[PDB]
């Protein structure tokens, strides 16, 4: 069952209470002029970061898939994405690069962008998020192939770990011809390279 | 009210010339034909005149004021006058 | 009273429980293979981000302040810093630039770095963090002047707000000659500029 | 104590106006309604007043001071007054 | 017309020296051998002379003016003269 | 046997003494106001640079290895590293680039970062360091393949040699599919390239 | 007394023994095929870094000072400099920028560079190095003014401190007109700025 | 020696205050409690005092000096005094 | 020739001090021991002296000149003197 | 007397003879298939580098100076220049920046470029070359002011000195308003700055 | 026979004379206060640029070749080099890129750097310099392959030719697998590419 | 009288004829397959480059000037411009930067762009072009001030002169407050600077 | 027959007349103080842009071709080149990249540069210029292959066309192994790429 506006309102207080607890558990006075409304804002923020749960690929699907008799690689690169690390509940920021070999059917930008948001705005693991976006595109188009690449900075190595904001994690999922034909894979990596 | 402060900017041979603040003598301001205003963002009113500072200095002498000191500051030329 | 290693261990469970609550309150099953240890990791992380509370300028102070008979501006720039937004409990990352006019007494790097760590690893507001570091340096050196500038990206405007990771917030605190003498201030901004 | 120094910044038609230092006559400061403070980072105390320098010049004449010189420096306008 | 303002720039030992504005006494301007002009872009006329300010000050004394104040502003040196 | 906190304390003095000796052997007065605490700080530093000896891949191992049913290339790049030249006892600084084809098992960031720290903080030879990190990742994951690339600047050619800080040394180790399949090797170098 | 070729050879063995000691004091076997000649190489290195002690501004002085009837600012910027931190015996690397207002007498480039080497190649403190180069130039030219600015990365904050190779320390010494005239100081900072 | 020059920087309500050069009257300098020094790099000695310029102005009046002119230059406030 | 202008730069406690322009009284210049020159690029001659302005002021008083005004402009300190 | 095509031809052989001598004095066989024509090529080169001696500002002068009733700053920047160090006979390469406040008369690009070439193509000292170009422009225009700035790399510090091609020398000459009006000088440096 | 310190001193006078001659042959007065010591400095310089003649790969050889059981590509790139054109006696500056597939034996940086210096500090032809450095490495290591790439700027086209400092000459020598295997060659060019 | 569509057609042949003559005077055969239509194309081009004569500020003027009660500096920067050198008939390409302090009246972008085109598309001298645009803006707005800066590359120095496409010419015209107030002038140069 | 110095002087007047014509044909008064000497300068310029006709590959040929027993790719890149569009008589500016596999014989830089100058300074079409340079090198060397790539900006699309100075035209000619072996071609494009 997909999360809903009702669920949020019925849970917001819980979240607000959990955060108010944490504030104390850390040493803060949840009553300070600048900490009063925090529990709620923090909660509101944590719901926005996980708002992906209240959606499904279906909501997007057919609404915007056009026939353009096109059968050559299509790429949409440098798509900003923000997500949450299911391990430390700290976000990891980055960029998403998508490419696919249409089988007549093409996907609209807005729709594609929505698919990325749906799976990214929820507790994730880069590997899984990459894969989920690739399969979603595969199902919504029955393409000859599809490739997805994500490069991201994980804040749990920037602040934590020591001081490694420099570090970047790259993951990828190659289905169809993007998996079997090295040439298609190379050209995709070239066209997003720069 | 023995002291008065007037000023002009960038160039001296042309106005506007600042002739007063919010607590200036209303009559004197009127005699000089000074307009009043509060520039957006400023928390104070100012009295100005479109004449060159030299002209304002002559009028001011007629009312009994004399120039005690003149100084530059930033791009502002300032005259300090004293009456009697 | 500065927080302590005991305080943490006695509170860890409480934090863990609050996060375990949040997990559910969001729609997740705190039981998943990958979500089991989360509440603890999440709690440990949030403690590391606020480990500054268990410290005081005193611990640093005299331990490393040398006499080098120097009286000309000294600058340390591009010091990486990570902190937590007291308003949304989301972090804001950036750089700190510091300058001061010594009165014979100089401050060692590590000590300086420690001062920055102490006030940044806790719930903060950029304006405050800037001022505290400036004052901490003024007390640990009685210098003729000191200046501090921080530029940071606030994650609550990158993901939230809409999508503004571009935005940067700059704050400064100028004490002593750094406040009164425009020439000193300019030289300071020039020398960190590039 | 024959000499006195006052000053204002950025604009002359509005205060604050600095009227004294740490070794200023406490009575005179009180007569002007001047507050005292030490800005963070500074190694000295200063006496200020919320009035425009022109107003402070009039009050100062009543106590027997006269303007000897006025000058700009940086963004600060300074008046040097002498008593008798 | 008791007050007069003259000025020079960058260096004092050489001119030009600005001696008047649009409403200046035509006779006095002529006595100083001052030319008139309106620099492109400016909304005002100015009277200038090729002599160093020091020379212009001597001539001005002969006509009864005395220097009351001298100040710098920007890269401009300005003299404020008063007649009688 | 792994070095331990005890070993350090029992050796600190010995180091301090060796350095205090060197100070003299060079011409300095180990008594100067600023050279007094040097023999100790020098020894402390020299131990921090080699603190890798007091650890083993085991300490890290199982602690963080998750099953994510992933079987496509995973890359972590631009990992800052600092190491010591066993030849001149001067440090060489740089970056490490890692990649591996998982066989279901994935390695967590922190664990990966710890593996790099363990072998780099000790007297090394870039060639060896590269290989040790590679084998350590192979042992902790039984992957289909792994590739490690290190690019560093050796200070013994910046100051010494003449003045060659410009110089960069590049080493690599490719195991499994990374060694036998030119295509995997190329994709790896492309993905870390930029 | 300036150190000399003799002093070195008579001390080399002492240094080699001290390092061989340190090798042991850390956990290494000074007998390994690759650690055998290290005590010596380490020692030779440590002497090359401090070879500045075996020289004096005099050796440079008059040899290259030409009359060119020049009285306008002259600037030599982006001079590479390597030095040793007298606090941790770890090096700090960077750039030196020199400017001066001649009084008819100009300095040759080689001589200028020689002055930099002489004071940088020895145990130092950035603030002190800066000032020595400034005075050395002042004494060798009786100029109307002189300015020196050093920007360097301290390795005891890169590896140590945590991981701060980003940080940069900027010091300066302004004598004569460079101290008293804000305009000369600004021009000097502008011309080295880019 | 009829003329004297004193100055202060950045702020007027606090010293140091420069009271003399190398050819200054040793007695007067001593009366003010002025120290002497030559800042590294400078080719000249200077006499200074830790008092605010206002204090130095009062002391100077007692020795017969009067303020003729006060001016700003750079970040330096300067007083020109004349004796008799 | 009733007016005279002298000046110094950067610092007041040391020279050189500019004492005249091309049309200055040759005798007075000689009395001050002033040299004459035309800096490359400038279209004018200037008379200078290696003495600090304070010394030049004393000498000038002996010849009958008095300081009317002192002002800063740029990095130049300027004195306006008047004879009789 | 300006050098002439005759002087060259009547001297080439003396040059070729000196270079053939140097070849031997170094250890080479002037007879090698690739060194045979070298003495002449070297000689020809060395004359091209000093061909400025066979010219005078007069040859350029009036030929191209037009009246455009212009009295605002005119700047020509990033003019490439190549010159010979009169001290080591090694060249120094760089860029020239010129600006001047016309007094109705303007100078033609070509002519301005010729003035630079005339003084740069001869044995020089950066300080002197800067000054000659400045005065040359002042003479051919009677302008209200002129400024020249030269930035260059001296090959006698790139190869020689140690290895310092990084180093850059900056010289300047400011006549007229460029010298007396700080504002003009700043604007000039700002407009060439970028 | 390798040139020696004796040869130089016995030839220095001969060089000084040749340059003193050239000075005259160009139109200069070898007597000017600034040209007096030139014949000697120019000669000293010319010997420093060709000091590679007084050395052989043997001097370097065995002194620093270690066994590290490594058998994967090793690369040292961006090595600054300066040389002399045997055709015009004008220097060409640039960078060297070296790569080799060790057969157990590895070469130390210093030694590698020394090899480059030896052949570049002498009259050269880029194509020859490239090949000599490559063969030297092959002889000192019996590697499975080696590759050398030089990119330089030739001053005989910067100043001469017209004004072509933009132009860059690229030469390479590929031996062993670097010649026969396109994949090794590509990886080497990729790894030095950036 | 402004040039017109009739004048062109009545003159095009005259141009084509002239070019056909030039083609021969050079050595070409105005008959070759590819040279046949050249005289006309060259003519069409030369008219397009000078189409500015057939226009006047009037055509633009009142058509787009709006009242927005604005009295703060407005800046339009990086306006590409192409012009012809009246001296060699070769074009000079560059950018125009415009600023003005409005007196209630503002100028629309198109109109401004059209003013630049009008005077640039005609035989010009950079100094003149800068001034004409400056005055044109003054007349069309009675502004408190206006500033114009033009930076351009002159092809008569790129190809001709030798090879100097690097060179850039900077001209400016400052009227009103942009001329008298140094502060306004500085801000303008700052805002267009980057 | 190659054009000659005589031909020019006997035609200059004819050209001058044609241009003086164009001046009128456009709307100008060839009598203006600034337009007077234009017809001659314009004529002079137009002959310099086509001075390539008065030469032949022969003039260059043998004069500088050396035997260096080299059989690996040689590349000379980023050679600046200017030319004339035979279609609109507007110039096109760009860069030429050359590479060739020598058959023992190598080409000198100057000679190579002269070849480019010869064919570029004359009315041209990019495709043709590329081919003539390629063939010229093939005839002067009998190499195993040669490659030439030209990238240029066409001024008849910058100003004309609309405003397209952004656009670049790339042409290439591959002869010999450069044509037949895809591997050589790739290496050549990689080595000039950056
Ligand atoms: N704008 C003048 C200063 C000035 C301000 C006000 C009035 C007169 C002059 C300058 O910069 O030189
Ligand atoms: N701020 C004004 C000057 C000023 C300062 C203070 C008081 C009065 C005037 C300027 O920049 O022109
Ligand atoms: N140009 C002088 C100031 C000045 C302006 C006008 C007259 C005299 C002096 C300076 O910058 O120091
Ligand atoms: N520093 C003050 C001016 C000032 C300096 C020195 C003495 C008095 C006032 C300013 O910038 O406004
Ligand atoms: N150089 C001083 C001002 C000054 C100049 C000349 C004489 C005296 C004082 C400053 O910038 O603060
Ligand atoms: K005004
Ligand atoms: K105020
Ligand atoms: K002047
Ligand atoms: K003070
Ligand atoms: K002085």
């Amino acid at each position: 069952r997909p999360r809903s506006e009702e669920d949020n309102e019925l849970n917001l207080p819980n979240l607000a209470a959990a955060y108010s607890s944490i504030l104390r558990s850390l040493g803060e006075d949840p009553q300070r002029q600048g900490l009063l409304k925090t529990p709620w804002r923090a909660a509101t923020a944590m719901q926005f970061f996980t708002k992906g749960y209240q959606e499904t690929i279906s909501d997007v699907l057919n609404d915007a898939i056009f026939d353009e008799d096109h059968d050559e690689m299509v790429i949409v690169k440098d798509i900003d994405m923000f997500s949450m690390c299911e391990h430390h509940l700290v976000p990891f920021v980055g960029r998403v690069h998508i490419g696919y070999l249409p089988n007549k059917q093409v996907l609209g930008l807005s729709k594609l962008a929505r698919i990325v948001e749906i799976y990214s705005r929820r507790l994730q693991v880069q590997e899984r998020l990459t894969k989920q976006i690739a399969v979603a595109i595969t199902e919504a188009l029955q393409p000859a192939g599809v490739g997805v690449v994500i490069e991201a900075t994980h804040m749990c190595m920037v602040m934590r770990g020591v001081q490694k904001m420099n570090s970047k994690t790259v993951t990828s999922t190659m289905l169809g011809v993007f998996r079997e034909d090295p040439k298609t894979r190379e050209e995709f990596l070239t066209l997003i390279r720069s | 009210m023995p002291y008065l402060l007037i000023s002009t900017q960038i160039r001296m041979e042309v106005g506007p010339t600042m002739v007063g603040d919010e607590h200036s003598d209303p009559e004197l301001m009127q005699q000089l034909g000074a307009s009043k205003r509060r520039v957006l963002g400023n928390n104070f009113y100012e009295y100005y005149v479109n004449d060159p500072p030299r002209i304002v200095l002559d009028k001011l002498e007629c009312r009994g004021f004399r120039v005690l000191s003149m100084t530059g500051v930033g791009q502002t030329l300032v005259w300090c006058l004293h009456k009697e």
